[PDB]
């Protein structure tokens, strides 16, 4: 029992086997496109206003 | 993060629209929207006849 | 009987608890906070274009 419950536990922490899953894979992603979408819109609306 | 990120898109699409009507109130005075309509009305007239 | 006990101290939250609470934990950012971002960056894309 306390194997198998380390097993499962390390499966759902670790998906890729080698790094601790902290955050969603999906939401992570859509971070980092937000992220670089919203600097393209500063750059446009610096440029306007210049 | 995600509020964050909310927030800033918000901020940069306001101060836009505020400039673009800025720019709108800058450019149509009460003399010229006079002028601006009797422009209108001689080119409204002028399609008519046409 | 020492194992039995170190297992009761442990236990708060159940590993079966905490897998659930984990799934859906991760359903939620998937059905609510993702398609959240999607919009957002829609939005981006649409005040890009009002530029």
């Amino acid at each position: 029992k306390l194997d198998s419950h380390l097993k499962e536990l390390r499966d759902f922490m670790y998906p890729e086997g080698n790094t601790l899953m902290l955050t969603t894979p999906e939401l992570s992603g859509e971070f980092h496109q937000l992220g670089s979408q919203l600097e393209k819109l500063n750059h446009i609306t610096v440029e306007i206003l210049g | 993060n995600a509020e964050y990120l909310e927030a800033k898109s918000n901020a940069l699409f306001l101060k836009l629209r505020m400039e673009e009507l800025q720019v709108l109130t800058d450019c149509y005075t009460p003399e010229k929207v006079l002028v601006h309509r009797q422009i209108r009305d001689t080119l409204e007239a002028g399609v008519k006849k046409e | 009987s020492k194992t039995q006990r170190a297992l009761q101290k442990n236990t708060n939250p159940d590993t079966d608890a905490l897998l659930k609470s984990l799934s859906d934990h991760y359903s939620l950012e998937l059905d609510e906070m993702v398609p959240k971002m999607q919009r957002l960056i829609q939005q981006c894309e649409k005040h890009q274009e009002y530029g």
